[PDB]
């Protein structure tokens, strides 16, 4: 507990000043979601967050974003949720340490549509990543792919790419892509334009130390 | 206690021959940090240290200069720059003291490296990493290069890792690892 | 998001590369660390076994039982509105009661 | 040797002008009939 | 119980308007099955029903 | 004397104790390979040769 940084999780502070109260649990739930109109957008930066204190943090708000929508849409605006960097936090064979997180996203990708929740993979490293999540998802984009590895492996999981549209991966240009799934009513190559905006004395420290 | 090899750490004094004081402990930094503005290579030898305690040693240090960097670049956080002293780590058969298969004894440093591999990067601490024994050590620390340097290996066990992990990696040039010539990278 | 209806976003951002792009009809709670709030008793059973618990000792599910009856008697002690409370409830509690709680366990005569 | 006869098998990796730029990634196919040049 | 849409269930009531006993059960399978012979197309139709308490609802049926 | 009727737009997605009960089967037009290769399995007399016709069949061929 005597842990400075790791404090915002055992007594967090209001702007009041008051230590947080059960009332305000729904407050901090429309911390995510917000508004129902005027729709927004969220950042977690999860830099700051220590290594070991991870995976807890990501399991629980994907608590909080699935059991949200499973209460509104019982008796009945979607949301999503992006994953960039997934390979660090859902690996194919791993520990304890990082199942924390395995579990609640599997579900999702079990069954999650009715709610309107939905997810996003980012993966720079895509044959590292683990077997169940890959094969629920519907459509599919590829830019280059120089390794050898992941040429057959992304072959092996769309087999509408002909036996020949796999030689072009290595050969596309900067900002090319191919698509393939459901939504294409056939399988095309295609370019991307370019986004705007895009994204992007020791005693004085011993003192505060 | 009668050992006299570990005296200094539990005996290090200045030339004064004064006891430490904990008003003071900032000479402990100085010497690994070396200046403010100049140019500061500071080596260090682990050979005298009798090969039982080496990685508390080594923890504590990393420890330090860690904390160390991540202070200054917060005071520079509220400065709006980055962090411009950079520190570079050199560790040599890492694999000797950072194994696949390693006791508690070890377990006890590991960490404290890989803590500087997961988030170093964004406070200005960064790690090389230099090896006989490419797959003896965990993948772990191993799996957060980027950059990569190879040369000749005629050994097959070894060999087949590595060419796992490279990124841009080809099937032809590949297979020209084990017929290297000396001094060829 | 009609920029060059509703929908919601969360990113996982590991990186920070994106508060760039959305810097300009909607709103950009662009949230932090400390910024962040987030209590310690909404997890469920098993990451509040993860976070303190740990397994060398051998005889640990002695403390596990003790555990997760335990924060139960508090929360019930801090919930006397509701009945039959478990572990896995996560309603209002305070930890340092139940550090307290099983001090004198180590206080005992 | 049954005349010498040397053949070279290779894989493209990018693209270079005459002006100096070079881009990575490949559309390009080169008709037989041409030639190969050793690198500068 | 507030909620109008599950009163249907909840509070069927006849031709007449008299309360449901347990004197005529059989009548109530008798619009399932239909006739016994010249048989007709009973169609069920789920759109209106919410989508919360489905499947208590066909398992009985 | 009691007897059922199935109909799903995607076949594999269901409890198979259900499927492995019917003895007759019709198929029209099937492209979703995780959906299309488990069917396979099921049908009696199935063979390679017609089975390859199966993903570009057209519209109303069953």
């Amino acid at each position: 507990l005597a842990d400075p940084r790791l404090q915002f999780l055992f007594y967090p502070k209001k702007e009041d000043g008051e230590d947080l109260a059960t009332g305000d649990f729904a407050d901090v739930v429309r911390q995510f979601v917000g508004y129902m109109t005027k729709s927004n957008v969220s950042i977690i930066d999860l830099s700051g967050i220590p290594f070991e204190v991870l995976s807890i943090v990501v399991s629980l708000i994907s608590r909080m974003i699935f059991d949200f929508g499973f209460h509104y849409s019982k008796n009945r605006v979607p949301i999503l949720v992006v994953c960039e960097e997934a390979h660090n936090y859902l690996p194919r064979s791993g520990g304890a340490a990082y199942d924390a997180s395995r579990k609640s996203i599997e579900r999702i990708a079990k069954e999650g549509r009715k709610y309107g929740v939905t997810l996003m993979v980012v993966s720079q490293r895509p044959s590292e990543v683990s077997e169940t999540i890959f094969s629920q998802c519907s459509n599919f984009i590829s830019l280059r792919l120089t390794n050898a590895v992941d040429q057959t492996y992304v072959k092996s999981l769309l087999p509408d790419l002909s036996a020949g549209l796999g030689d072009l991966l290595p050969n596309l240009a900067q900002g090319e892509f191919l698509i393939v799934g459901d939504a294409p009513l056939m399988p095309t190559v295609g370019h991307f334009a370019l986004p705007v905006p895009e994204p992007h004395d020791f005693d004085s420290v011993i003192d505060r130390w | 206690l009668a050992d006299p090899r570990l005296q200094f750490l539990f005996y290090p004094k200045k030339e004064d021959g004064e006891d430490l004081a904990t008003g003071d402990f900032a000479d402990v930094v100085r010497q690994f940090v070396g200046y403010m503005t100049k140019s500061n290579v500071s080596i260090i030898d682990l050979s005298g240290i009798p090969f039982e305690v080496l990685s508390i040693v080594v923890s504590l240090i990393s420890r330090m200069i860690f904390d160390f960097g991540f202070h200054y670049s917060k005071n520079r956080h509220v400065g709006g720059a980055v962090s411009d002293v950079p520190i570079l780590v050199v560790c040599e058969e890492a694999h000797n003291y950072l194994p696949r298969s390693g006791g508690a004894a070890y377990d006890a440093s590991r960490k404290s490296i890989e803590r500087i591999a997961k988030e170093g990067r964004k406070y200005g601490v960064t790690l090389m990493v230099v090896s006989q024994r490419p797959s003896e050590v965990s993948e772990t620390i191993f799996s957060q290069c980027s950059n990569f340097i190879s040369l000749r290996l005629t050994n097959a066990v070894d060999q087949t890792y590595v060419k796992s992990l490279l990124p841009d990696l080809s099937a032809g040039l590949g297979d020209l690892l084990p017929n290297l010539a000396q001094g060829e990278f | 998001v009609g920029i060059e209806k509703n929908s919601h976003i969360v990113i996982f951002d590991i990186h920070a590369e994106y508060a760039a792009a959305f810097n300009l009809a909607f709103t950009l709670n662009l949230l932090g660390v400390d910024n962040l709030r987030l209590p310690y008793w909404l997890m469920n059973a098993q990451e509040l076994e993860q976070i303190f618990i740990e397994s060398n000792e051998h005889n640990s599910h002695n403390q596990i039982s003790q555990f997760r009856h335990a924060v139960v008697r508090n929360k019930c002690k801090h919930n006397p509105t509701l009945t039959n409370l478990s572990f896995d409830t996560p309603v209002y509690f305070s930890i340092d009661e139940v550090v307290t709680y099983l001090e004198n366990m180590n206080n005992e005569v | 040797h049954v005349n010498f006869r040397f053949q070279i098998d290779t894989q493209p990796i990018g693209t270079l002008s005459e002006d100096g730029e070079f881009s990575r990634g490949s559309h390009s196919l080169p008709v037989p009939t041409e030639y190969a040049y050793v690198t500068p």
